[PDB]
């Protein structure tokens, strides 16, 4: 158990580290923005 | 929420409503 | 010139609706739109004075309509989407 705890924790802390150290891990969701922007600057773009 | 990234309002000059979500993102 | 109103301005060859508002936009000095990503009238200089005036297009938004089954009350209420409290 305390093992097991201690992987946990650790475990979980680099979670932390890894989004952190890679701002990029979240592209999924970062993407979707883009996308969307882009979208929205397209159809704006087309009144010009 | 600090990794992810007014522009929005930009295209929203141009008659682009952006309309906010239902569940705010404390209640999320 | 009259700012915080919803005018139809004609600032030299550009013309456009809006509401235009003193900003702190630092034009070089001789710079006279503004602009933004969109590509669209963000700001003006003031041709005949040297301000600096950033365009928020006037308020529009769409108009929805709050409403219980006509069945249970014709009571209504309404909220106007991307505008503050102007007109009711
Ligand atoms: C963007 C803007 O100026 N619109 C106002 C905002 O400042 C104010 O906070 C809100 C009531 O809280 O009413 C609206
Ligand atoms: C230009 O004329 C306008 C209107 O009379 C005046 O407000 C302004 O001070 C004059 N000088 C400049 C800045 O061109």
């Amino acid at each position: 158990q305390k093992l097991i705890a201690n992987q946990f924790n650790s475990a979980i802390g680099k979670i932390q580290d890894s989004l952190s150290s890679t701002p990029s891990a979240l592209g999924k969701l970062q993407d979707v923005v883009n996308q969307n922007a882009q979208a929205l600057n397209t159809l704006v773009k087309q009144l010009s | 929420f600090n990794k992810v990234t007014d522009l929005i309002c930009a295209q929203k000059f141009n008659g682009l409503t952006v309309l906010p979500p239902l569940l705010t993102d404390e209640m999320i | 010139l009259v700012k915080n109103k919803c005018v139809n301005f004609n600032f030299n060859g550009l013309t456009g609706t809006g509401v235009l508002t003193e900003s702190n936009k630092k034009f070089l000095p001789f710079q006279q739109f503004g602009r933004d990503i969109a590509d669209t009238t963000d700001a003006v200089r003031d041709p005949q004075t040297l301000e600096i005036l950033d365009i928020t297009p006037c308020s529009f938004g769409g108009v929805s309509v709050i409403t219980p089954g006509t069945n249970t009350s014709n009571q209504v209420a309404v909220l106007y989407q991307d505008v503050n409290c102007t007109e009711v």
